[PDB]
């Protein structure tokens, strides 16, 4: 054999991971999507509550 | 080797933590509870008045 000409060993291939961020459905993550509509309802039976 | 490196179970559950979950009804639900609670009390109270 001659000298080696290049050089290599063993790596990780992973999937990539790009920034696959959404909009406006990133807004309502944090608590819910369901718990929103019930916190309007007892805004407006509430406001139902002082008239 | 035959109990930690044979066995099943990774002892690490410092890497790769808890991702985002998002905050439970069951923390709300009992400030539901004492928000009717306090409407009901209002109406007895402004009804007797």
């Amino acid at each position: 054999f001659s000298k080696p000409f290049m050089s290599l060993g063993i790596s990780i291939m992973i999937k990539k991971p790009q920034k696959s961020k959404p909009g406006v459905f990133s807004f309502l993550d944090p608590l819910a999507y369901e718990i929103w509509m019930c916190i309007v309802f007892a805004y407006i039976g509430v406001s139902v509550v002082l008239f | 080797k035959w109990w930690y490196d044979k066995g099943e179970c990774g002892a690490k559950d410092s890497g790769s933590k808890e991702k985002t979950s998002a905050l439970s009804l069951s923390n709300v639900a009992g400030v539901f509870y004492i928000l009717v609670g306090g409407l009901g009390l209002a109406m007895l109270v402004a009804l007797i008045e």
